[PDB]
């Protein structure tokens, strides 16, 4: 199944990246990995389709790449708006969407 | 008395194909000024 | 857009029926994910349709409970749960990849356009 | 154009007159010519459906075409007869252009089966026979006339003659 | 031991016209063209025609003298000598109209 | 027509929901689908640019239709009837002809990718692999998941396992 | 599409300059590039017969005063139907006669290839780019036979045979 | 239909013409074939001549003495038989493939339409 | 040359075949064996071509086929309108259609 | 035809554009081939251009000095010269294929139009 | 570099053949020999292009082809008017024409 980090934290202006595995298998642009962003009460946003697929109205910051055995989704200068939980989503074969558990993602930076 | 369809002042015409170029009033395949206009259904022929 | 309809209150083990409307984006032309967010944990994939509905995908945890439809011509696209249990708790929601005129609409579309979601 | 009419093959047969394309095999049991009867009749449906859409297409409308204008109308003749001439020309010039076209596929498509039917052939036969460069195919492995129709209709038997074949090679 | 495809080839001297080449001998061809006819007017539907010999529309229409010589018709012919019509001078108003009128009559 | 879908690949695969064309590996580390995406992108893009060629070479400006005669211009009226039956039956003919040359045309550039597909992994394995004849390839050497990502990108390396085939062969 | 062009063969040769296809040749006399004369020829003139048919197979403006203003109206009605669907079948003529036109030039390379494949056999091993290298030492004499047509397979069997 | 002509009295080593007219399925795109029937023997195919005239096809025991031409115009096909024998004493029939239209006339189409045939 | 049985009989509502043969050689389908049926005083009836066709107006009863080294056609519930005399003609290479002799039918069953 | 323009006298080092218009051959689809002649000597070829401009070839004794240009638009084909020497006193001819049409312009077309010439 | 016979005389009613070779090499019909004829003080006219080409407006007398490693170009029945200098054209490679150095021919039979 998908596999991503429990949580992790960047500060403002840093980059931070965000890692999906799997359990067993390595993760290939065969896989066509989606990033997707929720903010709480609201419905998910596509960052990133087939690992390197922005869509329009996305900043450039968020970008995606395939490393070793895992894709990886890079934010780069963080805003404070940019607090959300991150969902993967990794595609096995004949036709099965598996989502990550979900990392929340922490903007530091608050009294 | 040739009891036919689509009658030309020069003459009945008695045809299914689509194209014709006897007169152009007709009472019908279309005109056209066409003098050969021949489909390839076969093999180019190589002897 | 997507707009949804349906969903309530249900017994542990009636069915119920959503619905999805979409205008804009060429219905009939594109795959519908249908997706479940418990609360307090994350997506959970469901289901998908096909542009013409002769091709249906399930979870294996919804296989067989679940029933999927499509209605072009109404831009409708139909989801039916029967032996709802408790676990299926949750806000569905609609997906698909909106574009104008799809040529070549496959399975691994992106969900680009989502539904504010309905509450099961 | 794919390379098999006026090309590997050099020249038709006019001893093979049951069908379009075939094989000529020679044998100890005997010397002949058998026209391929899939390869043949698919195309044969095919070209019939072709010439069925070019002449079903081209039909519609009763029409009169012949109008009489006075002296004070020499306009309205005129542009009665800009209308014809209009008509005319488009359809004289999309009656030549699909004649034309068409030939060009048709003749392409022939090509097409000809050349299939040889890369059908070499992939049954695989190495179990020698291409001798002129178009043909010469057996490694004595076979009769059962294996010849084997061939022909698709259901070579490799390993049966693999043996055979090797040593000879 | 051989084995070898080839194609058909006869003594045809049909001829078509291709995009890149020109008079190009198929072995086959059809003719999408018709060039050919009876050379005699003769009846459309069944219905036979109406034959002004002599007259023209006007002359048969106001009853010439010389056109006593008619309940159905497919279509009206006229002669190239019809010259026999409106025998006292004068103008046919809406003569035009008239004809066009009168061409489909049942 | 070149001879691929309905040829020496007899058939689709269900199970291959992610594209149009690709593969299907079996090595020890497990079976598995995935469709080759340059080809695929090339495909998408291509018959889009098609559509929208279809589409948007088809613009007109404003225009009334109808008009309307009194019983005095019957011929007017008869001649409007004509314009507009003439175009209505050209276009109706230009539409007709359009899809079908434009159907064959796809059909055919689709047995093309597949048919380049297929001689592109020929040429690279080389004689490493041996061809089974339904567009299948049986390697001569254990060969893991890097090697058929390499043979899927297009980067196999022949001297690496070259000398594994040979005493395999 | 034939994949030949942007297909097995990468590239074009900006050094040759008398032809569409042909070959380049290196061997102890020296490189150097040479267009197949037949096949460009004949290509040559297919083109020029198709731009010549398009050419081949292919008196306006009238007035009318304030009381005219239908049949000014079917005028214009005319004039711009006929003017639409000229540029349609303009516009559809050129795109997919280049396309025709293209795939026939890929047609003509990837023909051109098999038949130097064909007449070398076994005598020359494929490097895969695109080229053939010769098992047999063979000379300008034999560059030209392969080029023409009439390549003598059996004359260096026996001599490529222990190459390779 | 098929409708054949000639026919008659001849002696030992004269000459005769026998015609074969058809209407109402496209004699240009066929081929015409001459059969006989001898009383007391069954069906010997005589000759056979192709859709434009240029391939003209005989049988081992009549070639050099019959001869077959074609008038596509009239509609027509002609059986000339010079040097006529004792045994050539038979019932001759024209037979044809009748097709509306045929993209494709092959030597081996069948027998279909069969004139009544002329006395020899 | 065609070798044919010299003649062959069969009783009301039976089923009878009649078989085509070479006098060196064997029958297939490349050879277009065609049967044709002729009643006394008429012009012969064309019943099988290609040994599977049947042409428009001959009932499903008769059928053809390649009975091992011969072309068989088979007759299914014969009739008293069954009785003529049955000519096969096949086709042997360079354009040469050779007949049968010719098997006379006798449906049994009369006073 | 073929009409060139330029040309006189010229010190050691100067430079003189030279001019070559045509008309009634497609002037765009033909190769430009720039020759000289010196007095008493044979025939020299110069410099050569294609039909858009993009291919410009010189020789290995005019290469640098010499620049090759065109305009379609006005017919005209332009030959530059810089580093004049004494040498260079010779007859220029403009030399091209004239066709009505050409599909294909190559680099070895044979030079059919010649200009009168210029003299340097 | 190409090089050709320094100078030829023919006789009236004759034939006469021009050989137009390399310094170091062979000519062959990739090289496209061009024969052009020159006048003193007129520009120069083509006879001959790619060893057999002649362009409208030039007799059949004048002929073109390929002996040995030499390009040949032949004239059969020498009049008058045939007295000029004759040059040859020959393309090496990477776009280099080289013509030769001229022939003179006299025709001879003046007083």
């Amino acid at each position: 199944t998908v596999i991503q980090e429990p949580a992790m934290s960047v500060s403002p202006g840093g980059t931070v990246t965000l890692t999906c595995a799997f359990s067993s298998g390595s993760v290939t642009t065969s896989n066509y990995p989606s990033w997707f962003q929720q903010t709480p009460g609201q419905p998910p946003r596509l960052l990133i389709y087939k690992t390197n697929g922005r869509p329009t109205g996305v900043p450039s910051r968020v970008s995606g790449a395939i490393s070793g055995n895992k894709a990886a989704l890079t934010i780069t200068g963080a805003q404070a708006e940019d607090e959300a939980d991150y969902f993967c989503a990794l595609y096995k074969s004949i036709a099965n969407i598996r989502f990550g558990a979900g990392t929340p993602l922490t903007v530091l930076g608050q009294p | 008395d040739c009891n036919t369809t689509c009658q030309t002042p020069e003459g009945a015409i008695n045809t299914s194909l689509p194209f014709q170029n006897v007169h152009p009033i007709t009472i019908c395949p279309k005109y056209v000024k066409s003098t050969k206009l021949r489909l390839a259904t076969g093999l180019r022929n190589v002897p | 857009k997507l707009v949804e309809s349906g969903g309530g209150l249900v017994q542990p083990g009636g069915s119920l029926r959503l619905s999805c409307v979409g205008s804009g984006f060429g219905f009939s032309y594109t795959y519908i994910n249908w997706v479940r967010q418990a609360p307090g944990k994350g997506l959970e994939w469901l289901a998908a349709i096909s542009s013409s509905g002769g091709d249906t995908y399930y979870a294996v945890s919804v296989k067989g409970r679940f029933t999927v439809s499509r209605d072009n011509s109404q831009n409708t696209a139909y989801l039916q749960m029967n032996s709802l249990r408790t676990e299926d708790t949750a806000r569905y929601y609609c997906a698909t990849h909106a574009v104008r005129l799809a040529v070549a609409s496959f399975f691994v579309d992106p969900m680009d356009l989502w539904g504010p979601g309905v509450e099961v | 154009l794919f390379g098999a009419i006026a090309g590997f093959i050099e020249g038709g047969w006019t001893g093979m007159v049951d069908g379009w394309y075939g094989y000529h095999h020679q044998n100890e049991q005997g010397s002949g010519y058998a026209a391929d009867l899939k390869s043949t009749q698919n195309a044969i449906d095919k070209i019939t459906n072709k010439v069925n859409s070019v002449i079903e297409k081209m039909n519609t409308q009763f029409t009169a075409v012949g109008k009489e204008f006075n002296h004070l109308e020499k306009r309205i003749e005129n542009l009665n007869k800009k209308v014809d001439d209009g008509f005319l020309d488009i359809w004289t010039y999309n009656a030549e252009l699909l004649v034309l076209l068409e030939n060009e596929r048709t003749l392409d498509y022939h090509d097409s089966n000809v050349k299939n039917l040889y890369e059908k052939v070499r992939n049954q036969l695989k190495n179990n026979a020698k291409e001798i460069g002129n178009g043909c195919f010469e057996f490694y492995h004595k076979c009769d006339n059962t294996c010849m129709e084997s061939v022909k209709n698709g259901t070579y038997d490799y390993p049966k003659y693999s043996e055979e074949a090797k040593l000879n090679r | 031991d051989t084995l070898c495809i080839g194609y058909h080839a006869n003594n045809s001297t049909d001829t078509v016209d291709t995009v890149l080449e020109k008079n190009v001998t198929v072995t086959h061809s059809v003719n999408l063209l018709e060039d050919k006819h009876n050379g005699k007017l003769c009846k459309l539907r069944g219905v036979a025609p109406l034959h002004l010999g002599k007259c023209n529309i006007a002359g048969w229409i106001l009853g010439n003298p010389e056109c006593e010589s008619a309940r159905s018709w497919s279509y009206i012919v006229e002669t190239s000598n019809s010259d026999n019509g409106t025998c006292y001078p004068g103008d046919f108003i809406n003569y035009e109209e008239l004809r066009e009128q009168l061409s489909s009559v049942s």
